[PDB]
């Protein structure tokens, strides 16, 4: 029982790990879309 | 502004309830000739909203005249003929089905109305079969039902290697063993030499 | 019964051996060695070149279609009820016996309430032994049940207007040909009034008259012909707050 | 088991090699010489039956060791599950020497399956009303025929018309054909530069 | 330019077995035998063959053998030539209100086999007969109700004449009462061609289908305005380009730009998309019956019709008034008003006319005034020609 | 002329910006169309 | 002449915005690009 | 623009009158073609490659056709050379190489 729970923690650890990074490439794409965002801004200054 | 000749105003005029005597009344074809003038000074959006309306009001006419005269004695309101020819008229026109689809809903509240046993003298019998004990889980809509005959013919596509009826104590410690972000070589034989 | 489903159960299986070995996307493919089930030639010769004909999803012919499932569910559903029965399928719905399983009636979008105005309309029209028009022409006039008279060509010409002219602004302007224009019939364009409802609501009632007139507008004589407060509310359907 | 947990977590290089303990297209070499056969699992060579009774439950596995030919397909889908995740991994990289990698990933998915059956398919039903193939009878027909199938019956030879002609026909699988179509989408895309 | 010669050329039964070893290599027609040779030789799709092919083949396993209301029919023995049959259903009056299908299939020579699905069976009528066009009964049958949705089989006797003309079988379900009788009617056309010249002609129609991008049954509809007997001409390609001049310079779509090439309105449909001619009169049907062309006399002047189902169905299917439908028959005519018989040939060229105010952005009133002012002002655009 | 193209550039900056609440709703629905994982479901049978 | 002077002091302010944009999407991509640490690694390795 | 569009319309011009006159037999489709003279006939104009490149993808394509015996008669002794039994791990790619 000690060893099934052990395991437990360890897959309770790496699932919380694949969280992190999923949560990672959301930032990731939200730096990404931003960026384009501001350099579309620039365009649009360079027109003005 | 309606869309016509000004004779098809004179024909609408003479379309008047209560006027001077020794005029006839309206027959059904010269309110029909007026109804054709008026729709035909219509666009397209106009006469689909048209059709719409004339679907929604012919069917609270001959629903009502239906349940009125032919039809069972049992029938007494809309929601009952609902329950008696299996479609409902009280649906509005923007819902769209198709016929196979329509038929495939009629029988399956056939069949729900037919195990609770809320119509005339159901075959009992006819209860216990093998498609109505399956009835509940799979046999209720199309999609379990196409799920059971797809699994029957392929099996296939629903193998997954990770879970299956009966596996062993061992083929699930290895699962356990195995069930991490980080798989080196050197875990996975570990694993499968313990 | 344990003999006869071992022998379905066997039947199907091999059914299964037989066609799961003649698919046609496993025919082409590179070192996945299938050997046919040494019975294809005999499920083509008994069952004429079925094992041979293969369909692609989606179609009206497969075994997996909604009109397979369809099929399946008459099969199964049409034993409820005796066929002298009036909750028979054939007898409720004798058209969805005699529904052709084409490709169209599985894909084409049409309207609910345009299935349910054709039933009705048919059984209508099977009942009275008429055509469509003959039906509207006497739904035009009948004054047995509440909501109804029903005067279609007036229904669909008093909603072109409402279409055309909302608010009736043309009344309002042009004056001098709205001298010509009855205000009851205005009333009549603006909501709905028929023709034979105009005249349900015109005619005078005298007690020499009204027992011909409760003939014209219900049926019977004898005055208890509702007996409570719902068959009123019902017969015209109306609320208890509006009754 | 450990073929899907080693996609599941992309490593690659064991997924193909815990594979090919299966299954090899390329052949096995026993003893430095290539060997005939291209399983490495016996009961999959000859079609062993583990399991009698196999629809007693909605079980695709006991179906599939009824017949451990839809193991067989499994595995082949398997491995072009890893061949998509391969090209698509290359082909996220958006690097022209990954360009090649996922093309080259999806030509060798598209010649293990072969040719797509395009006209080898139907198009082709005999349209009956739903009472036609709802018949009892013709169901009856065609489990008789089916025992007398089984049976072998010497084939009657007294030609008569196909009284079974209102059947459903039988489907090629989604999952297949879904691969066929998301290979011809990627080589579309790689084709040009999408 | 070569292309131009493929399709330029006529094709005689002397020059036949010549333009096949110019066109394909060897002579003897079996030089496809399947239809993905015939696919991988042009590349086609399925879809895109079976605009131009459905041989006889396997009709055991269905009940219509049409596919885009077409189907070709080679005959073998008939002195080792393998001449084809081409029949084409053109689906007129009341065909959808009342049946399924409605197929026309050769047996023999002159030997037929009428196939139809009714739709929505009429129990109190018993009388089924069946003419072509008011000339003669070809078959009729006494006491016989035929069920819905049921594929029936009637062996039918049409001469070569009847057929490669124009037939239009006519379904007549009667009854023995004096009271109405129900029409459905549907027209058929055969074309008779050797194997030689047959694979010639698909040649260049499907050359052009894949110069052009253009629908196999627009160009058969551009060859039938101009031509019979399917002569792909110089004429054909310049009026070609003038459909896809017009569909392209206005916005206007595929038979719009037809009837503007002195086409006719189509009543070509298909299970895919309905035809010009339903999409036009019969989206909405109007109330409850439908729309056909048939030859009825009506004076289009906007007080003396009493019509107004017809005439209805015009304005609203032309976005005209009374007055303005009459202007509209008076520019095609050059101000007069002769006999509106309401056929299709009347159809289109009271709906040129609407298309010429349309695409110009004029009202049919404004088109009225430019035309009187025009050098066309009493000239009539019924008698034009497709250059005028 | 320049004004009509300041407008142009002005609407790529905002599809560049419907670009990323594409992405965001694409990743928090495939995360939540998945309640648990395979590892948390079976560190949910370990503790079990 | 100030006006011109106001469209280049905003173009500063954007290409700032999109310095820090960048800053973190290789933050982000970083950390995205190693999907555990080496001590994450190795608690799985001591938990196993 | 102009050069790009030629060049998509020579591949097909040039690969019909291929598979139709010398070719071998086998040969019926474009992807056929491809399969056999180990480029792509069917790329768009677009897309670049080196020539080392793009004769290390033809050869790539050619053991991988090899080894799944996709081929006419491939020589089994060679299939077991080191090269290629340390082909799908490190010799596939030149990277891993």
């Amino acid at each position: 029982a000690s060893a099934t729970r052990i395991a437990a923690d360890k897959i309770s650890q790496s699932e919380i790990y694949r969280r992190r990074r999923q949560e990672w490439e959301i930032q990731r794409n939200n730096a990404e879309a931003e960026i384009k965002q501001i350099d579309a801004q620039l365009a649009t200054l360079a027109v003005r | 502004t309606l869309g016509i000749t000004p004779d098809g105003v004179a024909a609408l005029i003479k379309l008047k309830y209560v006027g001077e005597p020794e005029t006839p009344m309206p027959t059904f074809d010269d309110w029909q000739a007026a109804s054709t003038l008026l729709q035909a000074g219509l666009n397209s959006q106009q006469s689909d909203q048209l059709q719409a309306w004339l679907d929604e009001a012919t069917t609270t006419a001959a629903s009502a005249y239906y349940i009125k005269n032919g039809a069972p004695q049992q029938i007494k309101s809309r929601d009952e003929l609902y329950s008696y020819l299996l479609i409902d008229n009280q649906v509005s026109a923007q819902v769209k089905t198709t016929r196979v689809a329509e038929a495939i809903a009629s029988i399956q509240l056939y069949v729900n109305r037919a195990l609770n046993n809320v119509e005339g003298k159901v075959s009992k019998p006819v209860k216990t079969r093998q498609f109505f004990c399956d009835w509940e889980t799979y046999n209720r809509r199309y999609s379990t039902w196409a799920g059971v005959s797809e699994l029957a013919y392929y099996p296939e596509n629903y193998i997954d290697p990770t879970i299956r009826i009966g596996q062993t104590g061992m083929m699930n410690n290895l699962l356990q063993q195995l069930s991490q972000s980080q798989l080196n070589i050197d875990t996975v034989e570990d694993s499968f030499k313990n | 019964y344990q003999q006869a489903h071992q022998e379905s159960k066997q039947n199907k299986l091999e059914e299964l051996r037989i066609l799961s070995r003649a698919n046609p996307q496993l025919a082409n493919i590179t070192n996945l060695n299938i050997t046919p089930s040494t019975l294809n030639n005999s499920y083509n010769s008994w069952f004429y070149g079925r094992a041979h004909r293969f369909v692609k999803p989606g179609s009206i012919a497969s075994i997996f279609s909604p009109a397979a499932y369809l099929t399946e569910l008459y099969r199964e559903a049409k034993d409820f009820h005796p066929d002298n029965s009036q909750y028979h399928l054939n007898k409720r719905r004798p058209d969805i016996a005699s529904l052709a399983l084409t490709q169209n009636n599985m894909d084409e979008e049409i309207s609910t309430l345009s299935l349910s105005n054709e039933l009705l309309l048919h059984n209508i029209q099977t009942l009275e032994k008429t055509d469509y028009n003959g039906v509207m022409k006497m739904l035009s006039t009948y004054r047995q049940t509440g909501m109804t008279p029903y005067h279609l060509p007036y229904e669909s010409a008093r909603q072109a207007i409402l279409l055309q002219d909302k608010n009736l602004t043309a009344f309002s302007r042009n004056t001098d040909v709205a001298e010509l224009m009855d205000p009851t019939s205005l009333l009549a364009i603006k909501t709905d009034i028929s023709p034979e409802l105009y005249q349900i609501l015109v005619e005078e009632i005298t007690p020499e008259n009204s027992t011909e007139l409760m003939k014209k507008n219900f049926g019977t004589d004898d005055v208890l012909i509702f007996k409570s407060y719902a068959s009123l509310a019902r017969y015209y359907d109306l609320s208890y707050d509006e009754l | 088991m450990v073929f899907q947990r080693l996609l599941q977590e992309q490593n690659f290089t064991e997924s193909t090699r815990w594979l090919r303990y299966i299954w090899n297209p390329a052949g096995y070499s026993v003893q430095g010489e290539m060997q005939d056969y291209y399983w490495n699992v016996r009961p999959l060579e000859e079609d062993t039956s583990w399991n009698a009774n196999p629809l007693d439950s909605v079980d695709p596995d006991a179906v599939a060791q009824h017949d451990p030919m839809h193991y067989k397909v499994a595995t082949f889908m398997k491995m072009l599950d890893l061949l998509i995740t391969r090209g698509d991994s290359a082909y996220r990289q958006l690097e022209r020497d990954t360009l090649n990698e996922a093309k080259m990933w999806y030509v060798q998915a598209l010649t293990l399956l072969g040719d797509e059956p395009y006209f080898s398919l139907d198009n082709d039903w005999s349209e009956p009303r739903l009472e036609e193939a709802a018949s009892q009878t013709m169901r009856h027909h065609y489990q008789h025929k089916m025992l007398q199938l089984r049976q072998r019956a010497a084939l009657p030879t007294k030609r008569t018309a196909n009284s079974l002609t209102a059947l459903f026909l039988p489907q090629i699988n989604k999952k297949l054909q879904g691969y066929w179509q998301t290979l011809t989408q990627r080589l579309y895309n790689l084709r040009h530069n999408l | 330019p070569e292309l131009y010669q493929i399709l330029v050329e006529e094709i005689t039964p002397e020059n036949s077995t010549e333009l096949m070893k110019k066109n394909f290599g060897t002579d003897d027609v079996l030089i496809f035998k399947s239809y993905a040779s015939l696919a991988r030789y042009y590349d086609l799709s399925y879809d895109e063959l079976s605009l131009f092919v459905n041989l006889s083949f396997g009709k055991k396993n269905t009940n219509q053998q049409y596919k885009n209301e077409q189907l070709i029919t080679l005959v073998n023995d008939g002195n080792d030539t393998a001449t084809a049959r081409l029949i084409k259903r053109t689906r007129k009056d009341f065909y959808d209100s009342h049946l399924n299908y409605a197929e026309l299939i050769p047996i023999k020579e002159n030997e037929y086999k009428y196939n139809f699905s009714v739709k929505k069976t009429e129990p109190d009528h018993l009388d089924f007969r069946l003419q072509n066009g008011d000339k003669e009964y070809i078959y009729q049958d006494k006491n016989f109700v035929p069920i819905a949705n049921t594929h029936y089989s009637i062996p039918i006797k049409l001469t070569t004449e009847q057929i490669t003309n124009g037939i239009t079988l006519r379904l007549w379900r009667v009854k023995p009462n004096p009271s109405d009788a129900i029409n459905a009617n549907a027209h058929f056309k055969m074309m008779e061609f050797p194997g030689d010249i047959f694979l010639l002609k698909l040649n260049k129609a499907i050359r052009l289908y894949k110069a052009t991008g253009i629908s196999p049954e627009d160009i058969w509809q551009v060859i039938e305005s101009i031509y019979d007997d399917l002569t792909i001409d110089s004429n054909v390609l310049g009026k070609l380009f003038y459909v896809q001049y017009y569909m392209q310079h206005y916005n206007i779509s595929v038979s719009d730009a037809l009837v503007l090439c002195h086409s006719d309105i189509s009543q070509y449909s298909t299970k895919q998309q309905p035809s010009h001619f339903t999409m036009l009169f019969n989206t909405p049907l109007l109330n409850g019956q439908e729309f056909s062309a048939d030859n009825t006399k009506l004076d289009l002047t906007p007080g003396e019709s009493k019509n107004h189902f017809y005439l209805g169905i015009m304005k609203r299917a032309f976005r005209v008034n009374d007055t303005e439908l009459y202007t509209l028959w008076k520019l095609a005519n050059g101000g007069t008003n002769p006999e509106f018989m309401c056929s299709i040939e009347n159809l289109s060229l009271l709906y040129r006319v609407r298309l010429l105010a349309d695409i110009h952005h004029l009202t049919v009133n404004e088109l009225s005034m430019l035309l009187s002012v025009s050098p066309y002002v009493n000239t009539k655009i019924a008698l034009f020609s497709d250059t005028a | 002329d320049k004004v009509m193209a300041e407008i142009d550039a002005d609407k790529l900056a905002l599809q560049e910006s419907r670009h990323g609440a594409q992405s965001r709703f694409d990743s928090f629905n495939t995360l939540y169309d998945e309640d648990v994982n395979a590892g948390e479901k079976q560190a949910m049978d370990l503790y079990l």
